């Protein structure tokens, strides 16, 4: 784990953090959720024409078997293990994961 | 704040 576990920031911070222009449309961090005390927070960068950069934020709940999930479809016991997944292919994320966001 | 779902 570690590079990509940004800890407790900011869903602002996080943003402004991915919103970098010479950040590669994918790059994400790993939050814990301001909203959503308990759960995690996926923020990948995008790049839609139109809209410009951008950033989609997924939350990552936590099942008491001990799990993590975006989904429910897919479970992961691990955030790492999600990570490596969403890397390996986006299904159904906006962008698979491709950087761990600079800093 | 919005976030995304997957479908």
């Amino acid at each position: 784990a570690e590079e990509w576990y940004f800890g407790k920031i900011t869903r602002r911070e996080s943003e402004r953090l991915l919103l970098n222009p010479e950040n590669p449309r994918g790059t994400f961090l790993v939050r814990e959720s301001e909203t959503t005390k308990g759960a995690y927070c996926l923020s990948v960068s995008d790049f839609d024409n139109a809209k410009g950069l951008n950033v989609k934020h997924y939350k990552i709940r936590k099942l008491d078997s001990g799990g993590f999930y975006i989904t429910s479809r897919t479970q992961f016991s691990s955030l790492q293990q999600l990570v490596a997944y969403y890397s390996k292919h986006a299904d159904g994320l906006c962008h698979r994961l491709t950087n761990v966001c600079p800093t | 704040p919005q976030y995304e779902e997957i479908p």
